[PDB]
């Protein structure tokens, strides 16, 4: 059965940049059978370009689509902060495959985080649990390392981290690090800080607070 | 307005069955065919099979022949996915989508999550995260995806970041949801964070407020 092979998997590229990304049909697809969707974060996919070449309704002109033997590409001319997406072409033969994806980012100048700190709340120690969530807001690049130190000794094992989807217009990312233990163990300490280190900062930032 | 609205998600056990619907409207149903297309968490796109309903047949992907069956209710306007025998490989995102045209997907329904999980469902606790500007609400505790988090009914949208939820060594899932504020603004406006968890049928309401 026809496969697409489609690279490269992902790439980052600044704003006005100009992307390519290939799928490579195992043989022959006409060019009438070969689709091209953009599907967005949390979002079903979206036709972009059907038939090799033709912009599906209401896609800017900035993209393109053509073929080249069992070769097709989709060009982006000026890449724009909201073109951030998985593109995935499609084949029709008979029965139906994708490429496996490419994941394009968008480049943007360095920005420091905003760092927050958080206490568990009443409700929540009242439960038996303490959860100490550390806030990372709006920074570029996406590598952050977040150090917990509980009365200055350093964490390991107790605390996950969640980074949200780049920001479709300032292309900046989020970063949440939160801290699980016992209701029990909180109360016997003190001073909860996490110490952040970014490209944007010239020195680690520490937020903290005494319980 | 051509729409493609799905339902029928959830959980299900290994081993056990589920049906999708996927409710058209805003066309002639018998014109156009309904297909089936899955994304496991992370992954790419993959093509299940679909249905004329003006033949009334149906025809699907080798890898799926056997134990996924497609049917369609012209009266209701509405294509069916009855899957069986899941296992943990089938826990995805399931689209329906439309073709038209040289054999591409116009529209998509906006996609519904099937989780093949022995676990049980469990409801979220909802904690307020306090300012003192960044505020937010942490959702603990829950099982399976998805929970859905907005603010003031959806009146607050800029500024949030709702965090993609996390795996916990517990089996269960959490997420925190945050906002940036305005410095000075703590005491005039009030912030609710609305969480929505429809495998539990729970639906919280929680007022955050500085401490």
């Amino acid at each position: 059965d026809i496969q697409m092979t489609q690279s490269p998997s992902s790439l980052s590229a600044s704003v006005g940049d100009r992307v390519t990304i290939t799928c490579r049909a195992s043989s022959s697809v006409s060019s009438s059978y070969l689709h091209w969707y953009q599907q967005k974060p949390g979002k079903a996919p979206k036709l972009l370009i059907y038939s090799t070449s033709n912009l599906a309704s209401g896609v800017p002109s900035r993209f393109s689509g053509s073929r080249s033997g069992t070769d097709f590409t989709l060009t982006i001319s000026s890449l724009q902060p909201e073109d951030f997406a998985t593109y995935y072409c499609q084949q029709y033969s008979g029965y139906r495959t994708f490429g496996q994806g490419t994941k394009v980012e968008i480049k943007r100048t360095v920005a420091a985080p905003s760092v927050f700190i958080f206490p568990p709340s009443d409700s929540q120690l009242k439960s038996g649990t303490a959860s100490v969530v550390c806030l990372l807001n709006n920074f570029y690049p996406r590598e952050a390392k977040v150090q917990w130190k509980v009365d200055n000794a350093l964490q390991s094992g107790n605390s996950q981290e969640s980074v949200t989807e780049q920001d479709s217009k300032d292309s900046t990312y989020s970063l949440s690090s939160t801290l699980t233990l016992s209701k029990a163990d909180y109360e016997k300490h003190k001073v909860y800080a996490c110490e952040v280190t970014h490209q944007g900062l010239s020195s680690p930032v520490t937020k903290s607070f005494n319980r | 307005e051509v729409q493609l609205v799905e339902s029928g998600g959830g959980l299900v056990q290994p081993g056990g069955s589920l049906r999708l619907s996927c409710a058209a409207s805003g066309y002639t149903f018998t014109e156009n065919t309904v297909h089936w297309v899955r994304q496991a968490p992370g992954k790419g796109l993959e093509w299940i099979g679909g249905i004329n309903p003006y033949y009334g047949g149906s025809i699907f992907s080798p890898k799926f022949k056997g134990r996924f069956t497609i049917s369609a209710d012209t009266s209701k306007n509405t294509a069916y996915l009855q899957m069986n025998s899941l296992r943990a490989e089938d826990t995805a995102v399931y689209y329906c989508a439309r073709r038209a045209g040289a054999y591409y997907f116009d529209y998509w329904g906006q996609g519904t999550l099937v989780t093949v999980s022995s676990a049980s469902t469990k409801g979220p606790s909802v904690f307020p995260l306090a300012p003192s500007a960044a505020l937010g609400c942490l959702v603990k505790d829950y099982f399976p995806e998805p929970v859905t988090v907005s603010w003031n009914s959806g009146a607050l949208t800029s500024g949030v970041h709702t965090f993609p939820a996390v795996l916990q060594s517990s089996g269960l899932y959490s997420l925190s949801s945050v906002v940036t504020v305005p410095s000075s603004s703590l005491g005039t406006q009030t912030y609710i964070c609305n969480v929505n968890h429809k495998p539990s049928n729970t639906k919280v309401d929680k007022k955050v407020e500085p401490k």
